[PDB]
RNA sequence: AAAAAA
C-alpha cells in the first residue's frame, strides 16, 4: 500500500498573487504531517484512530515562494 | 538541434502553422482580427483567446498553465493597441506528446510557442518584434547544459527549463527575456550558465526560424 | 465603447455636494458597473445637430459629466455641454502613448511627445 | 528582394520626409519606426506587402459584402466570416429618398466602397463612388458565384492590369466580373457551365499562385466540362 | 405572479378576523384530490395524487437486498421535479427534509423492514413532480403516505437470502404525513392556494406520525416579500391546528 | 476531473459556560465580514460569514433586495450538501424578515457563510444559532439596514429565531429530541437570544 | 514579473521571469535572487517548527 | 508581515485528547497582510500493483485552492 | 458564431445539383480520395479528405471495470473540436447537436457493432483492466466530420498495440517495450461511416430528389435531409442514422446502401493495404538496425 | 430462454405480427400543458406534455420566420427493474434521443404558422420494456395534436426485431437483448420514412423484406391511434 | 377533504385528422387548419369540418386564444421596454401596447409594470397573428378592487358588452381570453350602458379603502361558481353566473362549492332548467 | 419591433 495526500486551500481577503501565499502555507502544512498506521484481520484496510508516525520529508529541498 | 516547420497548413483558418522537434509535434492556427464576445472585448487593446490541447485525453488544469504561460509570450509581441475592441483565436494542438507528458511539460512548452509565432506572422498580426524558444534540462550526473533535449534525457534529468526570448535588429539584438521557465534542484550558477548556452541557441533557431517564412511568404508574393 | 450616433461609458465616482467624491466599487470585468450613455447631442452646446464623436471622445479617456435623466434602469443620460465638463484624464493613443493635458476646449495636446489629438476638454 | 522582418532596423532614414503607409507602425512613445508585418518593403510611399487571409476595414476599398441584418437607421453587411459587421446606410445608394428605402434583403450580395473607415468605430461603406461615374459595377449583384480568396491575389487582380487572369479567361468565355478588397470575387456568365468553369480556374490559380500556370489551368478546365 | 393591487386586497381579506378565503374554505379545509395507486407493474408500489390546482405528483416505491449493519439508512428518498435541476435549491432541500420525514430512527419503524439478522429490505422512494403551483412538499408527503400503504416486496421463505416466486409481502407500516401551513396577519391557515402563499406573512412545515405530532418541523418562508415576524402564540395555535385535524385527513386517505 | 485535481480515481479516502468569540470587519474582499467562535462543553464551532452587496442588478425591475445565502464546507466534510441548502433555505426565512428590503430596489445582496471548524466530543443545529448570530453581524457591519437584531438558540434539537427582544420569532426548526418541550425550549432559546444579542451589540460598538 | 522558489540550502526549485512591460536587466535577477535567499532563509526558520 | 498557525485544525493538535471525528493529518492557517490563507491536509490509501535521486522516484499532493472573490459557480481559471 | 452564405451561393449550388455538378468536379456517388498517415509512435493515425484533415491517437491504461460489466473492458471516444477548424465551433462544447451525433456514431460502430472484443481487455475478472481511449483531433473543417472520423477511429486501433501483462497473483505487471512487443488489439470487423446529403430544389415540382455522398462544408450548409449509413465488408449493416429531414422512400434508403457499399470496401482494402505498408516498413527497419551492429 | 418457439410463439405468446398491448389517452392533463398524451404500449407507460406554442423565456431564442420546437425526455430511474444510481439526463444516448425526436417533427409539424413562438415537449418515461424510442414517437404525436398544433401528418414509431432468419414486431427488452432492432418513423399512411435507426449488426442481404414489415406494422399503429383520437373526439363533440 | 382512490389504472359533423383528405374540390377558399397540395385539400389538425360559404377550414378540438378585432379581453403586464407594453392575454403571443394606446393625464413604470392586469380591445393585429391592445376608454383602463379567475378560453363567447353588473354589489369581467376579473361596482360600472341613451386615479395601484364582508363573500362566491360551470364545460354567459350564484345559495358555507360533486349539482342545475323552460 | 396610398 501508498499513502496519497490530498490538500484543500482556501483563499480569504485576497488582494494580489496568492500563489506564493497558497505555497507558504502548504509548505508549513507538510512540515507537520501525521500518517496514522493501517491494519487488516477482495479485503479493506482499516486505519488505526490513534498511532500515527510523522511525515519524514526533506527539509533540504524545502523552498519558499516570493514575488 | 535540427528542426521541421510548414506555414499555411490550414484552409479555413486565417492563418497556421506546424512545428517539429525531435518527437514532440504542435501544430497551431490562428483567426483574426474577428469578432469578440462581449465578455471578452477590450475598449482599447486586442483580445487574445489561447487554447492548448494535449495529445491524450482531455485538456486538464495542466494546460491550463499551459495556456497561461504562452499568453505571457504572445501578449507583448503582438501590437494590441492596433485593433481596438477585436478578438484573436490562438488555439494550439498537440500532436505528440515528445517525452513523459506526467513528469515534464516544458517541451510541449516551448513547441506551442513557436508554433503560435509562425502562425502569428502567418495569418498577418501586428508584431512588435520576434521569438523563439528551446527547451533545456540538467542530467544530475554529468552537470552538463543540454539544448533541446529527447525524451530519455529528461528522465534522468535533475533540473528543467523553458526559455523565450524576444529578438530585433535582424534577429540578433535581444531586447527583453519573453518567458523563463525553471524547475528542479539548481544552483545561482547554473542559471546564469544556462542564459549563456541559451542565448546562443536561441539566435540560432532566429535565424532559422526566419529563413523559413521567406521560403514560404515570398512566393506569395 | 463608441458608435457613431452615441458614446456609451461606465460610471466610476459621483462627485459630492459643498471637491470631494464618491467612488462606487465595483468589478469592471464583469459588467456590474453601472453603465451610461452619452448623447451625441449632449456633447456639447455649440452646434448640437453635427457632432464628430470620433474628435470628442475615444475608448478608456476618463469623462466628467453631469446627469440629465435616469431613463430606464440599465444606462443613464450624461451631457458635457458646459465648460467644466468634457474629457479629464487621457494619454495618447487610446492609452498606448504618454498622458495628455487640457488646453484649449476643443484639444488636447501632450507636453511630453509633442503628440496633440482632439477631444472635448473642459475648463481647469 | 529585400525581405522584412519585424522589430529590424528600418534602413530608410529619418532625415528625409517618409509618409507612412500599412505594414509599419508609429511607435506613440519613442516615435521610432518600426516593421510589424513579414513581406517585401516597397519604397518609390513606404508600406510592407504581407500574406494575409483576414480583411480589414480601410478607406477607398472596394469590398464585396452580404446583407446579414435589415435595421431602420442602416444596413448590417459582413464582408467577411466572423468579422464585425459594416453600416451600410440607406442614403449611400444612388437617387436616394427620404421615406422611400432601398429594395435590398438579408443574403443580397452588394458591391460597394468603404467610405469611413475607423479601427475604434464601426466600419461604413457606400453603394456609389465619390465618385467615378456612380457607376463602377456598384449596386446589387444578381445570381452569378462568389470565391474566397486571399488579399494577395484579390489586390493584384483588381489594381495590376499585368495580370494574366482577366486576359485569359475572357479569350475562354465572355462574362462580367466583380472583384473585391476583401478576398471575394463574383463573377457571372451566361451558362451555368461557365461560371463553374471560371470558378474552378480560381480556386486552383490560388492554390499553385503561379502566373505561368493560368493559361494552362484554363485551358484544362473548360475542355473538362465538356 | 399577482398585482400589487391583488395583494392588497387577499392580504385585507385573509388577515381579516372572519378571514375570508379566496376559495371559501375555511382554515382547516382541505381542496379536492385525487389519488391513483399500484399502476407501476415494474415497482412495488406506485402513486399519483392530482391537486385542484392543477399540481400533480408521482411516487415510485422500489426496493433491494442489503445489509443493515452497513447502511445505517434504509430508505432513501429522490425528488424529481420537472423543468427543474438536480442542483436546484428548492429540490434539495425538499430531498434533505423528506429524508428527515422518512427516517429509521424518527418516523419510521426499522424493525418492519427487518427480514432476517443478517439482511434487510432497503426501500428507494422516488418523487417526479410533474407540475407545481405551491410548495410540494405537503403535496409529495400525501404521495408517499399512499405509495407505501399499497407495497408489494418479494416473501421470505427461512428465518433468522431466498424469496417466493409468486406470492409476495404486503408492507403495513404508518407513513408520516406532512402539513403545510400559512400565517396571515394573526390567522392561521391550512393547505395553502397558489395566490394565498403570496401574500402570506410567514409559513409551517408541521410533520405527523401516529396519531401525534413529530418532527421534523420547520417556518418556511412562502415568498420573499410579505415575509415578517410572528407571535409565538401562533405556533401555538399552528400545532393544535393540525393536531385536531389530522385524524380527519388521515382517515381520508385510508379508504 | 478536469476542473480540478482529484488526484486518482482507484484509492479510498480515510477510514477510522458558554463562550463566544466576536470579530467582525476583518476581510477586504466583501462589503461586511464577521468571525463567529462559541465553545461549550466538549463541542466547538468556528465560523466564517461573508457579506457581498447591495450590488445592482441590470435590467432588474424587483422594487425590493434580493437575498442568497450558501453555506460551505471550510475543513471537514461532514455535513451533506442537500442539508446545508435545507439551512440556506431557512436562513434565507428570516433574513426576509429582518432585512429592510424596501431600501435596496432592482439591488441583490449575496451572503456566503463558511463553516471552517466544528469539534464534536441533531447535528447541524447547534450551528444554527451561530450561523443567524455571524450573518446578522455581518450585514450590520456592511451597513445593511436591519429591522431588528436577529438571534436563535439550541435547545434539544429545537431551535428558533427571535426578534423584538424575544417577543416574536422569525425562524423554528425542530428536528428530532422529543415532545412537550414547547414551552421550555422558547424559553431557554429566549435566554440565549438575549445573550447573543448583546454581545453582538457589544462587538458592533467596541471595534 | 519574477516568481522564486528558493531554499535554506541555497539552491533553487521555482524559477519564472515573464516581462511584459520592461527589459529585465541581469543586475535585477542577481538582485532577485539576493532578496529571496533572505526572505526563505527568514521563513524557514521563525516561529521554530 | 507574515504569521500562522500550525497544527491547530489537526485531529493531532492534541496530545492527550485525539478527535475521533477529524480526518485532517496536517494544517496550517496563515495571514500575510490582509489576505488569510487555510489549509487542511487530508489523506487515503491505494493498493499499488505495478513492476537515487530522479524525477520517477519523487511524488507531490493533489491540492484543490478555493479563491474566495464572492461570486457563485465552477473554479476560475485562477485555482 | 454562425457561417453567412450569400443568397447568389445557395441558388447557384443548388441550380448545380439539378445539371449533376458540384464545386469540387466530384460525381454524387462519388467519395472523396483518403490519404491515411501513420506518425512515430503506434495508433497515432492522420486522415484526410480532400481539404478536411483530421487526427487520431489512440491510447491506454490500467483501469477497473465497471460493477455491472465485471467481464468486460472499457472503452471511451473523445469528439471535442477546437476553434482549429474554424471560428464557427465554439471552445468545450459536448452539448454541440452534430457533435455529440459524431461521437454516437462511431460509438455504435465501435461498441454495439462488435467491432473491438471489449472481453480480450480484461486484465482480472471484476477487478482490473484495460481502458482503451481515442481522441479525435478536428484540424481543419471542410466538412465529412462522421466519415474521416470513423476511418481515423477504425485505423488507429488496427495500428495500435497494448504493451504485453502477465499476471502474478494479484500484483499486475507491465512489460517494456524494448523487452517485449506489444499485442495488436483485436478487431472482428472494420465499420465505415457513408454520410449522404439530400436536397428538395424547385421549379424542374412532382417528384425531384437529389442525394449526393460526404459533402463539403458548402455543400453541407445547404442539405435538406443528413444520412449516414455504417457497413463492412461483410456484407452487413453496422448502423444506420437518419433522424427527420427530408423524408425518403425505403427503396431509396437501400439505394444509398448499395452506393456506400462499393465505397466501403474499396477504403477497407486500402486501409488493411496502409497497415501492411507500414507492418513491413517497420519490420525492415528493424532488421537493418541489427545488421550494422 | 425460449425467445421464438418452433410452434409460432414467443415469451408472452404473440405470434412475429402481434403488437403488444396498445392503448392511447388525450387530454390526461389539461391543467398542466396545452396538449397531453399518455401512451401505454405494452408495458411502457409514458407521459408527454406539450406545452405552446407560446411566448420564449428569454429573447435569446427567438425566429422571426419558424417556431421554436424543444424536447426533454425525462428518463425516470424507476422505468427498468433495476433502478439506475446515475440520472439519465446528461446522457449521450437522451442527448441524441431528444435532437432526434425534434429534427423528426421540425419538417412535420408546421413551425412557420407560428412565428416568434416555442413549443416545448417534455417527456417523462415511468416504465419502459423495449420498443422505448418507437413510443416515444407515438407519445409526441397525439400530444401534439391535442394541443391543436398544425402538423402535415401522422409520424407513427414502431420497433422491429431480427431472430435469424424471422423478424419480430413490437419487441420487449428482453427480446432486445437478444437480438439486433430496427426503430422506424412512418409519415402517415405513406412508405416514406421520417425516422430509421439502427444499432446492433443486420445482414444486408435481409433488409428490404424487415422494413416493409415495420412500415405495415407502425400503419397499424398508426389506424389504432387514428381509432382512440377518433373515439375521443367524437365524445367530446356529442355535448 | 375529499380523495378518489382508483387501483389497477392510471347537415352533419365531420371529424378529421392530421393527413386526411377532408374534400377533392379546389373551389373552397383555404382556411386554418387545411393545407394546400397539388388540388386537394388535407387537415393539418384533428376536428370538425367548417363549411361556411366560400371558406373551408377545419375547428380544432383544442388550442389557444385566437385574438381577434373588437374583443374585450383581461391581460397581465410581461415586461416593459422602450416605448412599448408587452401584455399576456393567454395567447400564442404577448399583445402590445403601445405608449399612444392609454390614457396620459395632466418613466412608464410609474403607470403600468410587470404584474399589473387590465382590460382593453383588440384595435388591430399584426401579419405574425399578435394583437395591438387599446385601452382608450371609459370602460377600459388597470383593474383593481376585486380577484382574478382563469377559465378555457373556448368558454367565453363574443358578445355586445362583456362588462356586466350582478347582484351582490359585484361586477365581473369576462374577457374573450378565457382571463376573468370579478371587482366591487363602482360608479361608472352602476350606469354604463344608461347614460349613453339619456384622471390620476386610473393607474393607481390602491384598492377602494372600504371593502365590506357582504362584497368579498359575494366576489369570492361568484368565483367559484364560474369556476364550476367551467368545471363542467358549461359556456360562461351573464345569465349562467347569476342563475349559479343563486343556485349555490342553499349551501350555507361558501367552502362547499369547492367539491367535485357540488360543482357538477350546479352545472347539471342550470342545463336541465334551461331545457325543461326552453321547450 | 420600421412599414402602405397622394
Ligand atoms: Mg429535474
Amino acid at each position: 500500500w501508498s499513502y496519497v495526500l490530498y490538500a484543500k486551500i482556501v483563499v480569504l481577503s485576497r488582494t494580489g498573487p496568492v500563489f506564493d501565499l497558497c505555497w507558504n502555507s502548504l509548505m508549513y502544512a507538510l512540515q507537520s504531517v501525521k500518517l496514522p498506521r493501517a491494519f487488516i484481520d477482495t479485503y479493506e484496510i482499516i486505519c488505526d484512530q490513534t498511532k500515527s508516525v510523522p511525515l519524514m520529508i526533506n527539509a533540504k529541498n524545502i523552498a519558499f515562494a516570493s514575488n | 538541434m535540427s528542426v521541421q516547420a510548414e506555414i499555411g497548413i490550414l484552409d479555413h483558418v486565417d492563418g497556421s502553422s506546424e512545428f517539429v522537434s525531435q518527437d514532440t509535434k504542435v501544430i497551431c492556427s490562428v483567426t483574426g482580427p474577428i469578432e469578440p464576445k462581449a465578455r471578452q472585448e477590450l475598449p482599447t487593446q486586442l483580445a487574445l483567446e489561447i487554447i492548448v490541447r494535449p495529445a491524450k485525453g482531455v485538456a486538464t488544469t495542466r494546460e491550463k498553465v499551459l495556456e497561461d504561460k504562452l499568453r505571457a509570450v504572445l501578449t507583448p509581441l503582438i501590437t494590441r493597441h492596433c485593433y481596438p475592441r477585436q478578438l484573436c483565436q490562438i488555439t494550439c494542438q498537440i500532436l505528440e506528446s515528445g517525452e513523459d507528458e506526467a513528469e515534464f511539460s516544458l517541451r510541449e512548452l516551448s513547441c506551442c510557442i513557436n508554433a503560435a509565432f509562425l502562425a502569428l506572422v502567418d495569418a498577418g498580426i501586428a508584431l512588435n518584434s520576434m521569438c523563439a524558444s528551446i527547451p533545456i534540462a540538467i542530467i544530475k550526473d554529468t552537470s552538463d547544459i543540454i539544448v533541446d533535449p529527447t525524451a530519455e534525457q529528461l528522465k534522468i534529468s535533475l533540473s528543467v527549463h523553458t526559455l523565450a526570448l524576444e529578438f530585433v535588429n535582424g534577429g540578433k539584438v535581444v531586447k527583453n527575456v519573453l518567458l523563463l521557465d525553471s524547475n528542479g534542484d539548481f544552483n545561482e550558477d547554473q542559471l546564469f550558465s544556462l542564459l549563456e548556452l541559451g542565448e546562443q541557441k536561441c539566435q540560432e533557431l532566429v535565424t532559422n526560424i526566419r529563413r523559413i517564412i521567406q521560403d514560404n511568404i515570398s512566393p506569395r508574393l | 465603447r463608441l458608435s457613431l450616433q452615441r458614446a456609451n461609458v461606465e460610471i466610476l465616482a459621483v462627485e459630492d455636494k459643498p471637491a470631494t467624491f464618491s467612488v462606487s466599487q465595483a468589478s469592471s470585468d464583469l459588467g456590474e458597473t453601472f453603465r451610461g450613455i452619452i448623447r451625441s447631442q449632449d456633447v456639447r452646446s455649440t452646434d448640437r445637430d453635427r457632432v464628430k464623436v470620433i474628435e470628442c471622445f475615444k475608448p478608456g479617456d476618463i469623462v466628467r459629466a453631469q446627469v440629465l435623466s435616469l431613463g430606464d434602469g440599465t444606462n443613464y443620460y450624461l451631457t458635457t455641454a458646459r465648460n467644466d465638463l468634457g474629457v479629464v484624464f487621457a494619454r495618447a493613443a487610446n492609452g498606448a502613448g504618454g498622458l495628455m493635458y487640457a488646453t484649449d476646449w476643443q484639444m488636447m495636446t501632450s507636453p511630453v511627445t509633442g503628440a496633440t489629438e482632439k477631444r472635448k476638454c473642459a475648463k481647469p | 528582394s529585400t525581405f522584412i522582418f519585424p522589430g529590424d532596423s528600418f534602413p530608410v532614414d529619418p532625415t528625409t520626409p517618409v509618409k507612412l503607409g500599412p505594414g509599419i507602425y508609429c511607435d506613440p512613445n519613442t516615435q521610432e519606426i518600426r516593421p510589424v508585418n513579414t513581406g517585401v518593403l516597397h519604397v518609390s510611399t513606404a508600406y510592407i506587402d504581407y500574406s494575409s487571409k483576414r480583411y480589414i476595414p480601410s478607406v477607398n476599398d472596394f469590398v464585396i459584402g452580404v446583407i446579414i441584418g435589415t435595421f431602420s437607421d442602416s444596413y448590417k453587411v459582413s464582408l467577411q466570416n466572423f468579422s464585425s459587421s459594416v453600416s451600410l446606410s440607406y442614403m449611400a445608394f444612388p437617387n436616394a429618398s427620404k421615406k422611400n428605402r432601398p429594395t435590398l434583403q438579408v443574403g443580397d450580395l452588394v458591391y460597394a466602397r468603404v467610405c469611413t473607415a475607423e479601427k475604434e468605430l464601426e466600419a461604413e461603406i457606400e453603394c456609389f463612388d465619390s465618385t467615378t461615374g456612380r457607376d463602377a459595377g456598384f449596386g446589387i449583384l444578381e445570381d452569378g458565384m462568389i470565391i474566397d480568396v486571399n488579399l494577395n491575389f484579390a489586390r493584384q487582380l483588381l489594381f495590376n492590369n499585368d495580370f494574366p487572369l482577366l486576359k485569359v479567361l475572357a479569350a475562354h468565355t465572355k462574362f462580367e466580373v466583380a472583384i473585391g478588397l476583401n478576398g471575394k470575387i463574383w463573377v457571372k456568365c451566361e451558362e451555368l457551365s461557365n461560371t463553374l468553369a471560371c470558378y474552378r480556374t480560381i480556386m486552383e490559380c490560388c492554390q499553385k499562385n503561379d502566373t505561368a500556370a493560368f493559361k494552362d489551368i484554363a485551358k484544362r478546365q473548360f475542355k473538362e466540362i465538356l | 405572479s399577482l398585482s400589487v393591487a391583488e395583494k392588497s386586497y387577499l392580504y385585507d381579506s385573509l388577515a381579516s378576523t372572519p378571514s375570508i378565503r379566496p376559495d371559501g374554505r375555511l382554515p382547516h379545509q382541505f381542496r379536492p384530490i385525487e389519488i391513483f395507486t399500484d399502476f407501476l407493474p415494474s415497482s412495488n408500489g406506485s402513486s399519483r395524487i392530482i391537486a385542484s390546482d392543477g399540481s400533480e405528483c408521482i411516487v415510485s416505491i422500489k426496493s433491494k437486498v442489503v445489509d443493515h449493519h452497513v447502511e445505517n439508512e434504509l430508505l432513501q428518498v429522490d425528488v424529481d421535479i420537472a423543468g427543474q435541476r438536480d442542483d436546484a435549491l428548492v429540490v434539495e432541500t425538499i430531498t434533505s427534509l423528506l429524508n428527515k420525514v422518512l427516517k429509521s430512527g424518527s418516523g419510521v419503524d426499522s424493525s418492519k423492514l427487518q427480514l432476517t439478522k443478517k439482511y434487510s429490505f432497503k426501500i428507494f422512494v422516488d418523487v417526479l413532480v410533474i407540475s407545481s403551483h405551491s410548495h410540494p412538499v405537503s403535496l409529495i408527503s400525501f404521495a408517499i403516505y399512499s405509495a407505501l400503504n399499497s407495497t408489494y416486496l418479494p416473501k421470505l421463505i427461512s428465518a433468522f437470502p431466498t424469496f417466493h416466486d409468486y406470492d409476495m409481502v404486503k408492507l403495513d407500516i404508518n407513513p408520516p404525513l406532512v402539513f403545510i401551513l400559512a400565517v396571515v396577519g394573526n390567522n392561521m391557515l391550512l393547505d395553502p392556494a397558489a395566490n394565498e402563499s403570496e401574500v402570506a406573512n410567514n409559513g409551517l412545515i408541521i410533520s405527523w406520525s401516529n396519531g401525534k405530532i413529530t418532527s421534523p418541523i420547520r417556518s418556511v418562508a412562502l415568498n420573499d416579500s410579505n415575509v415578517k415576524s410572528f407571535k409565538p402564540h401562533l405556533l401555538k395555535q399552528g400545532l393544535a391546528m393540525v393536531e385536531k385535524y389530522a385524524p380527519d385527513v388521515v382517515r381520508s386517505l385510508e379508504n | 476531473d478536469r476542473r480540478r485535481l482529484l488526484g486518482p480515481a482507484a484509492a479510498k479516502p480515510m477510514a477510522f459556560e458558554q463562550e463566544l468569540s466576536l470579530h467582525t470587519g476583518f476581510i477586504e474582499n466583501c462589503n461586511g465580514s464577521a468571525l463567529v467562535e462559541a465553545r461549550s462543553l466538549g463541542h466547538q464551532t468556528s465560523l466564517i460569514t461573508a457579506v457581498y452587496g447591495p450590488r445592482s442588478i441590470r435590467g432588474s425591475f424587483t422594487s425590493q433586495g434580493t437575498i442568497s445565502i450558501q453555506l460551505k464546507n471550510g475543513l471537514l466534510e461532514k455535513y451533506n450538501t442537500n442539508e446545508l441548502k435545507e439551512v440556506s433555505s431557512f436562513l434565507m426565512g428570516i433574513f426576509n424578515s429582518v432585512v429592510n428590503l424596501s431600501r435596496y430596489p432592482k439591488s441583490g445582496i449575496d451572503i456566503f457563510v463558511y463553516l471552517t471548524y466544528d469539534k464534536d466530543l441533531s447535528q447541524i443545529s447547534s450551528l444554527i444559532p451561530h450561523c443567524i448570530t455571524s450573518i446578522t453581524l455581518a450585514l450590520a457591519d456592511a451597513g445593511i439596514e436591519l429591522v431588528d437584531m436577529a438571534g436563535a438558540g439550541e435547545a434539544n434539537g429545537t431551535v428558533v429565531s427571535f426578534i423584538k427582544n424575544g417577543e416574536e420569532i422569525v425562524g423554528f426548526w425542530k428536528d428530532d429530541g422529543d415532545d412537550e418541550d414547547l414551552l421550555e425550549c422558547l424559553d431557554r432559546c429566549k435566554e440565549q437570544y438575549n445573550r447573543y444579542r448583546d454581545l453582538m451589540i457589544s462587538c458592533l460598538m467596541n471595534q | 514579473t519574477i516568481s522564486i522558489l528558493a531554499a535554506p540550502s541555497g539552491n533553487y526549485k521555482q524559477l519564472t521571469l515573464v516581462g511584459g512591460g520592461a527589459k529585465i536587466t541581469p543586475e535585477m535577477i542577481k538582485r532577485s535572487l539576493l532578496l529571496s535567499r533572505v526572505r526563505a532563509d527568514d521563513l524557514s526558520t521563525r516561529f521554530n517548527i | 508581515d507574515v504569521a500562522i498557525e500550525n497544527n491547530t485544525l489537526s485531529r493531532y493538535a492534541d496530545a492527550g485528547n485525539i478527535d475521533t471525528k477529524n480526518n485532517i493529518l496536517g494544517s496550517n492557517v496563515l495571514k500575510s497582510g490582509k489576505t488569510i490563507v487555510i489549509t487542511s491536509i487530508t489523506g487515503g490509501i491505494i493498493e499499488e500493483t505495478s513492476a537515487e535521486d530522479i524525477i520517477a522516484n519523487y511524488a507531490s499532493v493533489y491540492p484543490v485552492v478555493e479563491v474566495e472573490r464572492g461570486r457563485v459557480g465552477a473554479c476560475t481559471d485562477e485555482e | 458564431k454562425d457561417i453567412e452564405i450569400s443568397a447568389s451561393e445557395s441558388k447557384f449550388i443548388l441550380e448545380a445539383l439539378r445539371q449533376n455538378y458540384r464545386l469540387d468536379g466530384r460525381s454524387f456517388d462519388q467519395f472523396r480520395d483518403v490519404e491515411i498517415t501513420f506518425g512515430k509512435e503506434f495508433g497515432d493515425v492522420s486522415v484526410k479528405m480532400g481539404n478536411t484533415k483530421v487526427h487520431c491517437r489512440i491510447s491506454c491504461q490500467i483501469a477497473q471495470p465497471y460493477e455491472d460489466r465485471p467481464f468486460e473492458g472499457l472503452f471511451v471516444i473523445s469528439t471535442e473540436i477546437s476553434p482549429m477548424a474554424g471560428s464557427q465551433f465554439e471552445n468545450g462544447n459536448i452539448t454541440g447537436e452534430d457533435e455529440v451525433l459524431c461521437s454516437r456514431i462511431i460509438e455504435k460502430s465501435v461498441r454495439r457493432s462488435g467491432a473491438l472484443d471489449v472481453e480480450g481487455l480484461c486484465i482480472v475478472a471484476g477487478s482490473k483492466c484495460w481502458a482503451v481511449r481515442a481522441d479525435v483531433h478536428f484540424l481543419d473543417c471542410d466538412g465529412g466530420f462522421i466519415d474521416a472520423s470513423c476511418i481515423a477511429v477504425m485505423a488507429g486501433l488496427m495500428h495500435f498495440k497494448k504493451p504485453d501483462i502477465t499476471v502474478h497473483g494479484e500484483q499486475i505487471i507491465v512489460h517494456p517495450v524494448n523487452e517485449r512487443e506489444p499485442v495488436p488489439l483485436g478487431i472482428l470487423h472494420i465499420p465505415i461511416c457513408v454520410t449522404f446529403s439530400f436536397f428538395n430544389p424547385q421549379d424542374t415540382e412532382t417528384n425531384s430528389e437529389i442525394s449526393i455522398i460526404d459533402a463539403t462544408l458548402k455543400e453541407e450548409l445547404l442539405r435538406d435531409g443528413v444520412l449516414t449509413v455504417t457497413l463492412n465488408k461483410n456484407r452487413e449493416v453496422v448502423q444506420v442514422s437518419k433522424a427527420g429531414g427530408l423524408p425518403m422512400d425505403a427503396l431509396t434508403l437501400m439505394k444509398c446502401c448499395h452506393e456506400a457499399y462499393s465505397i466501403i470496401e474499396k477504403i477497407t482494402d486500402q486501409i488493411l493495404q496502409l497497415l501492411k505498408e507500414d507492418s513491413e516498413k517497420r519490420n525492415k527497419y528493424a532488421a537493418m538496425l541489427t545488421s550494422e551492429n | 430462454l425460449e425467445i421464438y418457439s418452433p410452434e409460432g410463439l414467443r415469451l408472452d405468446g404473440r405470434r412475429w405480427n402481434e403488437l403488444r398491448r396498445f392503448e392511447s389517452s388525450i387530454n390526461t392533463h389539461p391543467h398542466a400543458a396545452d396538449g397531453s398524451s399518455y401512451m401505454e404500449q405494452g408495458n411502457n407507460k409514458i407521459i408527454t406534455l406539450v406545452k405552446g406554442p407560446k411566448e420564449p423565456r428569454l429573447k435569446s431564442q427567438m425566429d422571426t420566420s419558424k417556431a421554436l420546437l424543444n424536447v426533454s425526455v425525462n428518463i425516470t430511474k424507476f422505468s427498468k427493474f433495476e433502478r439506475s444510481k446515475s440520472s439519465h439526463k446528461n446522457e449521450r444516448r437522451v442527448l441524441e434521443i431528444q435532437t432526434s425526436l425534434v429534427r423528426m417533427f421540425e419538417k412535420n409539424v408546421m413551425l412557420n404558422i407560428y412565428p416568434r413562438t416555442v413549443i416545448d415537449i417534455e417527456i417523462h418515461v415511468l416504465e419502459q420494456d423495449g420498443g422505448i424510442m418507437g413510443s416515444l414517437i407515438n407519445g409526441i404525436t397525439l400530444a401534439l395534436i391535442d394541443a391543436g398544433i398544425s402538423m402535415f401528418d401522422y409520424i407513427s414509431g414502431i420497433s422491429v426485431g431480427l431472430y435469424d432468419t424471422t423478424p419480430l414486431l413490437d419487441t420487449n427488452s428482453l427480446e432486445e437483448n437478444a437480438m439486433s432492432t430496427v426503430t422506424l418513423g412512418v409519415v402517415g399512411k405513406s412508405e416514406k420514412l421520417s425516422l430509421l435507426l439502427v444499432e446492433d449488426k443486420i445482414p444486408l442481404d435481409r433488409l428490404e423484406n424487415v422494413l416493409a414489415i415495420g412500415i405495415a406494422g407502425a400503419h397499424r399503429v398508426r389506424d389504432l391511434m387514428d381509432e382512440e383520437l377518433r373515439k375521443h373526439a367524437q365524445k367530446r363533440v356529442s355535448n | 377533504i375529499t380523495i378518489t382512490k382508483r387501483n389497477g389504472a392510471f347537415s352533419d359533423s365531420q371529424i378529421v385528422t392530421p393527413g386526411e383528405l377532408v374534400t377533392d374540390d379546389p373551389i373552397w377558399m383555404r382556411g386554418h387548419g387545411t393545407y394546400f397540395l397539388d388540388n386537394m385539400t388535407y387537415s393539418s389538425v384533428a376536428g370538425t369540418v367548417s363549411r361556411v360559404n366560400r371558406l373551408l377550414s377545419v375547428i380544432p378540438l383544442k388550442g389557444r386564444y385566437a385574438p381577434e378585432t373588437g374583443d374585450h379581453v383581461v391581460g397581465r403586464i410581461a415586461e416593459v421596454g422602450n416605448k412599448r407594453w408587452k401584455v399576456d392575454i393567454g395567447g400564442k403571443q404577448h399583445a402590445v401596447l403601445m405608449l399612444g394606446s392609454v390614457n396620459l393625464p395632466g418613466q412608464m413604470r410609474s403607470f403600468l409594470k410587470e404584474g399589473d392586469l387590465l382590460n382593453a380591445e383588440v384595435q388591430s393585429l399584426f401579419q405574425d397573428g399578435s394583437a395591438s391592445l387599446h385601452t382608450r376608454s371609459l370602460k377600459y383602463g388597470k383593474l383593481r378592487n376585486g380577484m382574478f379567475c382563469q377559465v378555457p378560453s373556448s368558454l367565453i363567447v363574443r358578445a355586445k358588452n362583456h362588462t356586466h353588473n350582478l347582484p351582490g354589489n359585484i361586477t365581473v369581467v369576462l374577457g374573450v381570453n378565457g382571463y376573468i376579473w370579478l371587482r366591487k361596482t363602482s360608479q361608472m360600472d352602476l350606469a354604463r350602458d344608461t347614460p349613453s341613451a339619456n384622471s390620476w386615479q386610473i393607474y393607481s395601484d390602491e384598492n377602494d379603502p372600504s371593502i365590506s364582508n357582504n362584497i368579498r363573500q359575494a366576489i369570492c362566491r361568484y368565483a367559484n361558481v364560474i369556476k364550476a360551470l367551467a368545471f363542467c364545460e358549461i359556456g360562461i354567459t351573464q345569465q349562467r353566473i347569476v342563475s349559479a350564484y343563486e343556485a349555490s345559495m342553499v349551501y350555507s358555507n361558501v367552502g362547499e362549492l369547492i367539491e367535485k360533486n357540488v360543482m357538477e349539482s350546479i352545472g347539471s342545475d342550470i342545463l336541465t332548467a334551461e331545457k325543461m323552460r326552453g321547450n
